[PDB]
């Protein structure tokens, strides 16, 4: 219902399936001690206490979806 | 802490499916309540000193859902959930058209195969067009700051 | 939105319910600590899967 | 990173897949990451090389 801004021309550029380079893991895990990555209480705090909550959590040490963008073809500039 | 407000086109034909533990085609297909807050249902009619919403051209609604397999043998219907949509709304139109019609996509095989079938019926307007509104509330969501 | 680019680690958090989108940030809140509290909400028309 | 969604998935007519019927969400960092675009919109696509 609203504007779009349209820049350039129709001419896309050529893409490549080259996951040679991609794909080498990485061992980064989380810790539920430190607390990575638990969603903040979403409508009450407290302090210095134990609350039980429940809500929508991951599982600990997972393996995770790592993904990472790759640059380009570029010979010189 | 904070409000939520639906609208939609409800006549007062069908508000006997009004209740909190209703099984309608309107409760199947539709939508359901939420069952952990507290509700309101509001069936209001256009006043004659107030131009300021319009009349659409007829009450069209759903009453069938069905996912069937690339098997064409097993068949599972849909659950709709509290201020939630099935995919059944996903492929039916903004509106039907006439009673029994018969809306259809194809499925990818990792959301299940085959055609998601649905079937859409139709109410016409009285001679003033009514409203239906739900409201729900919640304590623990924000801020209390309305 | 806007946003500072720095060189400290951040999170980022996306969720469905029936109030809407909630996208939930360090950053608004907390640059040198961390903690998804709730910096943006779509009120959404659907639950996407 | 940027991120879309939708609760439909279709394969494209060469056999890929991808396709995402009606209404889709779209979250995009803008400005060499500066800025946080997104619209629940009708995208298309255009039959160019
Ligand atoms: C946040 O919450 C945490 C835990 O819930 C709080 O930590 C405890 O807080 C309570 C409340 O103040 C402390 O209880 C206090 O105990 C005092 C005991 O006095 C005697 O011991 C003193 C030395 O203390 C050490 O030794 C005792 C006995 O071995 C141990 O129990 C202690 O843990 C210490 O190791 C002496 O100096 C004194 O002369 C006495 O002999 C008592 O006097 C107080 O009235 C109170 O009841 C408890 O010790 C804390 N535990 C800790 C620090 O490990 C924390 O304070 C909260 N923070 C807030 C509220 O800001
Ligand atoms: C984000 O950037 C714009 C333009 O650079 C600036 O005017 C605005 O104040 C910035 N946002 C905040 C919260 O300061």
């Amino acid at each position: 219902v609203d504007v779009g801004p349209d820049s350039v021309k129709s001419a896309c550029i050529e893409v490549d399936i080259q996951q040679t380079f991609f794909d080498k893991t990485w061992p980064r895990p989380i810790d539920v001690s430190k607390a990575d990555g638990i969603i903040y209480p979403q409508g009450r705090t407290y302090s210095n206490i134990t609350i039980t909550y429940q809500g929508l959590f991951p599982y600990q040490g997972d393996h995770g979806d790592m993904y990472v963008y790759s640059a380009g073809h570029a010979t010189g500039t | 802490s904070s409000l939520i407000l639906d609208y939609f086109s409800y006549p007062l034909s069908m508000k006997s499916d009004l209740s909190v533990s209703s099984a309608g085609p309107i409760s199947q297909f539709n939508y359901k309540q939420s069952f952990s807050n507290p509700t309101c249902l509001i069936l209001a009619t256009v006043p004659h000193n107030l131009t300021t919403i319009t009349k659409p051209l007829k009450y069209s609604y759903i009453n069938k859902c069905s996912r069937l397999l690339s098997d064409d043998r097993t068949e599972v219907p849909q659950l709709v959930n509290a201020n939630q949509y099935s995919p059944c709304v996903s492929i039916v139109p903004s509106t039907v058209w006439e009673d029994g019609d018969y809306y259809r996509k194809q499925l990818s095989p990792l959301e299940g195969g085959g055609w998601l079938v649905a079937s859409g019926s139709t109410v016409a307007m009285t001679e003033q067009l009514q409203m239906g509104f739900g409201i729900t509330v919640q304590y623990g969501t924000d801020t209390n700051s309305v | 939105y806007n946003i500072t680019e720095d060189e400290i680690l951040e999170w980022f958090g996306i969720t469905q319910t029936a109030q809407g989108v909630h996208l939930f940030s360090s950053r608004y809140v907390d640059l040198y600590g961390g903690n998804m509290f709730q910096f943006a909400t779509l009120p959404v028309y659907d639950t996407i899967k | 990173p940027a991120f879309m969604l939708g609760s439909s998935v279709g394969n494209f007519s060469d056999g890929k897949m991808g396709r995402f019927f009606n209404h889709t969400l779209v979250l995009l960092p803008d400005g060499c990451g500066t800025l946080l675009r997104a619209f629940y919109c009708i995208l298309e696509p255009r039959s160019g090389n």
